[PDB]
C-alpha cells in the first residue's frame, strides 16, 4: 500500500546526502554517561 | 615474621582435604600480608586460593576470597589492565552458575572496574564474561545490560540470546518479533553504537528471514539497504528510526513520528530520549515532588 | 516425669522456631547445630534452617564449611540449610546500569537485631506465601544472654512504637493532609499491615506449641545464675522455655581413669552445681552433656555428639564416645 | 622480646582506658577483674574503676559482692571501684514533688552501647573537671566479639551522624530561622560541643599510650579464629591491641599426674592451637593462663589467679596454685 | 516443688558468711514463690532477707532486695496499711545514710505509696521516716519536701532542721531569718495546713526571740497574736500574709500587696499562687511555646 | 513608725470577725493536688 511509497521516499530523502554521522560510527564507551530509560520487561521467560 | 609455617599449614590443609581450615589460614596470611603493605604477594595468594577453592566446587570459600581480592584491589589502587582484568576473568570462568551470591560478586567486580578505569560502567572485556556468566545463572535481564557495554563478541552473544528467546516462544501474534527487535535496536542506539546496531539488525533480520517466511523487499538506495515487510510494519519503523537517528535531522524524525503515531505512542520514552540525545531536543526536567508542591501551592 | 533428653522437641511436628541461648560459650553454637542435625535426621520429610543471629558468627567454624547471608545446604545433609545473617552492606551498582525491571544506619548499634527480625519477617512471609525455598522449622543460634534478650524483646518494642506512630498519625490526620501534597500512598494501610505482621510474629513467639527456648549452660556459679536470670526474663516475655542443656560435664566418677586431681575437683564443683540445678528446675528437660576429648567440629563429630540429645548420656556405657571424638 | 606477661600494662602510668574482650566465655570477666586487681595492687596511688559493659553483667558474681549502676569500692581493696551499667530506668517521682533546685527508647536494641558511651562521656567530663570521684584508669569487661566491636565502632558512627546533622543545619539555617520561632538556644554551639567531646573520645580511643585492648581467648579453632577476626576489626578501627591472654590451659605435660585420656587429648589440641597462636602473633604479649581446680571467684581467689599476669605462669614450679584455688 | 533444700542452702549461706550466694539463692526462691502466685511467702521472705542484708552493712544486696520487695508489692496489689508501711519503715531504719542509691529506693517506696493509696504524694507516716533518712544522707532540699506532707513529728523535724540551718550560718545581714521563715510559712500554706503553719511559726519565732535579741512587741487582738519587729519587717509581712490567707478576703490581700510592694515583687510567684489557691484569682495559663508562636505569628 | 500603726489596723480589721476558715484548719492530704511553685534554693549549705 502507501506505506511502501512512504518508506521509499523516506529512504531516498534520508540518503540524498551522506549522513553527518558515519555508517560505522562507534562512540567510545569511556565517554558514555547515560544509558537512557529502562526497556520494558517482556511477557515471556528465557528457559534453556 | 616470615609466615613460613603458616603457609606450610595452609598448603597441608588444602592438600589433605580440610578446605575451610585452609581458607581461614589463607585469610590469616593475607591479613598479615596486607598489614605489612605487601599487596602483590597478597593479591597473588588470594587469587590462587580463590581459584583453588572454586575448582573444588566450593562456592562459599571461593566467593569470600574473591570479595577479599576485590577489597585488596580497592585498597591497593590497582588499575584496570589486561593482567588485572584476566585475574578476575579466571575467577568468573571457574564460578558456578548456581552460586547463591553470583550477582554480588559480579557487582563487586563491575564496581571495581568502574572505580579504577575511565569507563563509566565497566571494562568491556570484563563485561563480556560477566554477561555470559549471568546468562548461565538465569539473569537474562541483568545479563543483557552487560552485553550492551561489552565487546563485539558481547554483541554477537546478545543477538544470539535474543534470537533464542524469540525461538523459544511458541506463538507470534505479530508482536513477539517487534518486541525482541526493539530491544536490540534501542539498546545499541542509546549508547550511540550505531555500527553495532546496524550489524545486529542485519544478523537478526537475516535470521528472521531464514527461520520465518515473511514478505520482504530489499529497498536499497545510495548504499543504504532496508528490508520492507507488509504485515510487520514495526520492523520497518525500527529500521527507519535507526536511519533517522543516523542522519541526525529533525525533519525526518518529525515525519517518522507523526506517520507512525501508534508506535511513537507505544515507545514514547524511547523516542523522546533518542530525540534528546541526538537531535538536541530539550526534554522536560524531572518533576520533583517537593518542587511541584512548592510551585503549585507555595 | 520430665525425661533428661530433648526427644519431645526433636520429634515434635508442630514447632516452627527454636531459640538456643545461654551464657557466653557454654555451647550455644554446638548445641544448636546438634539440635538441628538431630531434628533433620529424625524428620526427613521437613526442611530445617539454622540461622546464626550472633553478630560474630560461628556456624561455619562448627560445621567446617563457609555459610553466608543466604541459605546454603549442609554438605552430607539433604534437609538442613545454614544461614549466617550478614550485617547488610549488600553490593550495589556504582552507576545507573538500568536493568529492565543509608550506610550510616548500618553502623548504628543494635542493627543486627533489626536485621534478624527482618529475616524472621521474610521467613514468615515466605511460609505464608509458600514460594521459593520453604523451611518448616528455623533454629536460632542466638547471642549471649543480654543480646538475645534484646532480640526477643524487640517485637514488643516494635509493636509499641508502631502503635504510638499510628496514634500520632490518627491525631495529625487533618494536619498531615493539609500539610503534605497530593500523595496517594496509604500510610495507614501499610502501617496496619506492618502491625498485623508484627502481631503474627508475637503470636508465634508466645505459643508453647509453636516456639521454644533451649537454655544451654555449664554447671558453674556465673553460668547457673546467668541462666536463672535469662529464664526469668524469658518468662517475663511469656516465651515457652522448658529445656536446659548442662554442657561440658566431666563425669569424673563413673569413668575409666579420671583420677586427675583437677579433673576431679572440677567435677566436684560441677556436681554441686548440678544438684543445685536439679533442685531449681524440677520441671525442665535437663540434658546432661559430657566434655569430649576435643572440640566438637564437623558434621560427623556434631552428629556423634548430638546423638545424646535424643537419648540421655549414660557415662557408664556411653564412655567411649568422648574419646572417639578427638 | 615481647615477654609473656602483662607487666608493661600493669605498671604503665599513662593508660586511661583498658578494654578486655574476646569470644564468649574465654574469661573476659575473670581476666578483667584480674587485670584491675593487679593494676590497683601495683599502683596504690591511683584509683581504678572496673566497668561491666556486658548487658548481662557478671562482675558481682566474680567478685562475690553486689555492684550497681554506681561506683562501689571493692571490699578489701582501697583503690578499686566496680560499676555495672544498669540499662537506665532510673526511678522518678510519680507526681510533681517540686524539690527546690521516653521509656520505649530504653527498650530499643543497642541501648546498652549508647549507655556505655554516655558513661564514658561522663567519666571523661569528670576527669576534665576533676570533681567528685576521680578514676585515673577505667577497665572495661566488654561483651563478646560482635557487640564489643559495635561498642567500639559507635564513636565513629556518632561522629559521622553529628557531622551530617551539622551540615544539614548549616544548609537549612535560613529555612529553620524562618520556620522556627524566637528560640535563643544555640543549636550550633551545643552541636559543636558534642562534636568536640566525641572527637576527644576518639583521640583517646586511638592513642596507643592512652588506651589498649586485651584479647582473652582459649586455644581452640572457634576461639582462635574469632580472636583473629576481632583483632582484624580492632586494627581496622585503629585501636592499639597488643596483648592476648590464652586462657584455660591444661598444661597436662609438665604437671604431676595429669594422665587422664581426656585431660591429655584436650591438652594436645590446646598445644596445637597454642603453636598456631604463637606463629600468628609473634609481636603480641601472649600470656598463658592455667585451668584451675574450680571457678575463679572472690577477691582472694581472683588475686591469686591474677598474680600470673605480672609474672609468667611456670607450670613446673607454680603448679600448686591451681589446686589451692578450689 | 517444695524448695526445702534451696531454703536450707540459703540459710546455710547466710549463716556461714557468703552473703552474695545467699542473696542469689533468696532471689531464686522469691522467683519461684512469685511464679507460683504465692505473694505472702515471697513478701515476708524478701523483707526478712533485705533486713538481714542491711543489718550486715551491705547496701547492694539489701537495696536490690528492697527493689524486689517493691516489685512484688506492685505486682501483688498491696494496699497502704499499717503493717505494709511498717515493713518498708523497718528497711528505711536499717538503711545507711551513705547508700549510693538511697534516693532511688526512697523514690521507689514513695511511688508505691502514691500508687496504692488515696494520697496524691505518699503516706505521711512513710514520709516522716523518709524525710529523716534523706536528711541523714545530706539531701536537705529533697528531705524538706517530705517533711512537708508528713505527720506532726514531720513538722517538728522540719522546724528543727530550719532552725539548725539558720544557726549554722555565721552572718545574718537581716536577710537570713526572713529567707528561712519564708520557706516554713509558704510550704505549709501551699498545702493549706494552716494549723501546722501557725504552730511552726510560733516555734520558730519563739526560738528566734530566745537565741537572738530583737525588738518584739506582742500585738494581740481578738485572740490572734502577732509579734512585731522594727528592723525585721519581713517577719511581720509573712505573719500578716498568713493571717490574710487565713481570713480569705481579697481586700486584705490587696492592701498587704500594695503596702509591701518590694517583698511582693521579691516573692511574686508565691503570692500569685497563694491568690490563685485561696482568693479564687484566675492566674494566667501556661505560656506554651508552640501556642505562643501560633497565636503571635500564624 | 507608721508600720506599727498599719500592722495594728490590719490586725484589727482582719480579726473584726471570725475568719471563714478556722484557726486550726487542716485540709486532709488525700485531697491535695498541687504543691505550688518550688521555693528558691538558699545561698548557704547545710553541714551538720
Ligand atoms: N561438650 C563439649 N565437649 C567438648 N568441647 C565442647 C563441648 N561443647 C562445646 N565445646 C567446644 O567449646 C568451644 C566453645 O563452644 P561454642 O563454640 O559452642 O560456644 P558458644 O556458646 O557458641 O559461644 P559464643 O557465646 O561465643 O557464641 C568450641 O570450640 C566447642 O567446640
Ligand atoms: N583459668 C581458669 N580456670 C578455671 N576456671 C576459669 C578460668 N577462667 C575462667 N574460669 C571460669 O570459667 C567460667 C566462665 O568464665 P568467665 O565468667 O570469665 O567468662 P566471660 O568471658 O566473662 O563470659 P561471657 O562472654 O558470658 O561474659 C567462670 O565460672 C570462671 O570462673
Ligand atoms: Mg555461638
Ligand atoms: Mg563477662
Ligand atoms: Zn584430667
Amino acid at each position: 500500500g502507501p506505506e511502501h511509497e512512504f518508506v521509499s521516499k523516506f529512504l531516498t530523502l534520508a540518503t540524498l546526502t551522506e549522513p553527518k554521522l558515519p555508517k560505522s560510527y562507534t562512540k567510545p564507551l569511556k565517554d558514555v554517561t547515560n544509558l537512557g530509560v529502562p526497556l520494558p520487561t517482556l511477557k515471556y521467560k528465557y528457559k534453556q | 615474621a616470615k609466615l613460613a609455617k603458616t603457609l606450610q599449614r595452609f598448603e597441608n590443609k588444602i592438600k589433605a582435604g580440610d578446605y575451610y581450615e585452609a581458607h581461614q589460614t589463607l585469610r590469616t596470611i593475607a591479613n598479615r600480608y596486607v598489614r605489612s603493605k605487601s599487596y602483590e604477594h597478597a593479591i597473588e595468594l588470594i587469587s590462587q586460593g580463590a581459584l583453588s577453592f572454586l575448582k573444588a566446587k566450593q562456592g562459599g570459600s571461593g566467593t569470600d576470597l574473591i570479595f577479599y581480592l576485590l577489597e585488596v584491589y580497592d585498597l591497593a589502587e590497582v588499575k584496570v589492565d589486561d593482567i588485572s582484568v584476566a585475574r578476575l576473568v579466571r575467577l568468573i570462568a571457574e564460578l558456578d552458575p548456581s552460586e547463591p551470591n553470583l550477582k554480588d560478586v559480579i557487582t563487586g567486580m563491575n564496581n571495581w572496574s568502574i572505580k579504577f578505569s575511565e569507563y563509566k560502567f565497566g571494562d568491556p572485556y570484563l563485561h563480556n564474561t560477566i554477561g555470559s556468566k549471568l546468562l548461565e545463572g538465569d539473569f537474562v535481564y541483568e545479563a543483557e545490560r552487560y552485553f550492551m557495554l561489552g565487546t563485539h563478541d558481547s554483541m554477537i552473544k546478545y543477538v544470539d540470546l535474543l534470537w533464542d528467546w524469540l525461538c523459544q516462544v511458541d506463538d507470534i501474534e505479530d508482536s513477539t518479533v517487534a518486541e525482541f527487535f526493539s530491544r536490540l535496536v534501542f539498546n545499541y542506539l542509546f549508547i550511540s553504537n550505531i555500527s553495532f546496531a546496524h550489524e545486529s539488525k542485519d544478523i537478526f533480520l537475516e535470521r528472521f528471514i531464514e527461520k520465518f517466511h515473511p514478505k520482504y523487499e530489499k529497498i536499497d538506495k545510495n548504499g543504504y539497504e532496508i528490508v520492507f515487510f507488509e504485515d510487520y510494519s514495526d520492523l520497518n519503523f525500527l529500521q527507519l528510526l535507526l536511519i533517522t537517528c543516523q542522519t541526525k535531522d529533525k525533519s525526518y524524525f518529525l515525519n517518522l513520528k507523526n506517520h507512525y503515531l501508534d508506535f511513537s505512542q507505544a515507545y514514547k520514552s524511547e523516542l523522546e530520549f533518542l530525540g534528546q540525545e541526538y537531535f538536541n531536543i530539550v526534554a522536560p526536567k524531572q518533576t520533583n515532588f517537593l518542587q511541584d508542591m512548592m510551585s503549585g501551592f507555595l | 516425669t520430665v525425661e533428661p533428653n530433648l526427644h519431645s522437641l526433636i520429634t515434635s511436628t508442630t514447632h516452627k522456631w527454636i531459640f538456643v541461648g545461654g551464657k557466653g560459650g557454654v555451647g550455644k553454637t554446638t548445641s544448636s547445630c546438634s539440635i538441628a542435625i538431630q531434628m533433620a535426621l529424625s524428620q526427613p520429610n521437613k526442611q530445617f534452617l539454622l540461622i546464626s543471629t550472633n553478630p560474630a558468627h560461628n556456624l561455619s567454624d562448627a560445621f567446617g564449611e563457609k555459610f553466608g547471608k543466604d541459605a546454603r545446604k549442609v554438605t552430607g545433609m539433604n534437609n538442613l540449610s545454614c544461614m549466617e545473617i550478614d550485617p547488610s552492606a549488600a553490593l550495589k551498582d556504582m552507576n545507573d546500569m538500568a536493568v529492565s525491571r543509608a550506610d550510616l544506619t548500618g553502623s548504628i548499634p543494635g542493627i543486627d537485631e533489626a536485621l534478624s527480625f527482618m529475616e524472621v519477617m521474610k521467613h514468615i512471609k515466605r511460609q505464608e506465601q509458600g514460594e521459593g525455598e520453604t523451611f518448616d522449622t528455623v533454629i536460632f543460634d542466638t547471642a549471649p544472654t543480654g543480646h538475645t534478650l534484646r532480640f526477643l524483646q524487640l517485637p514488643n518494642t516494635l509493636s509499641k512504637l508502631l502503635e504510638k506512630f499510628g496514634e500520632i498519625t490518627n491525631k495529625l490526620g487533618p494536619m498531615l493532609n493539609s500539610f503534605m501534597g497530593a500523595g496517594n500512598v496509604d500510610i495507614s494501610g501499610k502501617l496496619n499491615e506492618l502491625k498485623a505482621n508484627v502481631e503474627t510474629i508475637r503470636q508465634q513467639f508466645t505459643d508453647p506449641d509453636l516456639t521454644t527456648f533451649v537454655c544451654v549452660c555449664i554447671s558453674e556459679f556465673l553460668s547457673l545464675y546467668e541462666t536463672e536470670r535469662l529464664i526469668q526474663e524469658l518468662i517475663s516475655y511469656d516465651m515457652d522455655v522448658n529445656s536446659i542443656i548442662v554442657n561440658q560435664l566431666l563425669f569424673a566418677e563413673n569413668d575409666q581413669e579420671h583420677n586427675c586431681k583437677r579433673c576431679q575437683a572440677r567435677w566436684k564443683m560441677q556436681k554441686k552445681y548440678l544438684d543445685q540445678i536439679d533442685e531449681l528446675y524440677e520441671d525442665f528437660h535437663v540434658v546432661k552433656m559430657p566434655l569430649c576429648a576435643g572440640e566438637i567440629r564437623g558434621l560427623n563429630n556434631l552428629t556423634k555428639f548430638s546423638q545424646f540429645l535424643n537419648k540421655e548420656y549414660n557415662p557408664i556405657t556411653d564412655g567411649k564416645v568422648i574419646y572417639e571424638l578427638e
